């Protein structure tokens, strides 16, 4: 899933 | 940031733990403003084949069954968090 730690 | 939180509104920047609703609406929130635990969110992020699905609307987690699925992968009782999706 696309988080801001990807 | 360019982006609104789609729970709080206000700005989300990139410093902030945020993530995405790819199963539906394509707004960014959060993670404080979600439920979800540092756990999912860590888990969550490294997984390609899960999406997330936030309050208001491949393997589809909401924040519930991404806490719950986490909880079980540290404590050595799912091998990862797709066993819940
Ligand atoms: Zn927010
Ligand atoms: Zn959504």
């Amino acid at each position: 899933a696309r988080t801001k730690q990807t | 940031g360019v982006y609104p939180c789609g729970a709080c509104r206000s700005e989300v920047n990139d410093d902030q733990d945020a993530i995405l609703c790819e199963a539906s609406c394509q707004k960014w929130f959060h993670r404080e403003c979600t439920g979800m635990t540092e756990s999912a969110y860590g888990l969550l992020t490294t997984e390609a084949s899960a999406v997330w699905a936030c309050d208001l609307c491949v393997y589809v987690f909401t924040t519930h069954l991404a806490n719950t699925a986490a909880e079980a992968v540290l404590q050595g009782r799912a091998d990862s968090i797709l066993a819940y999706h």
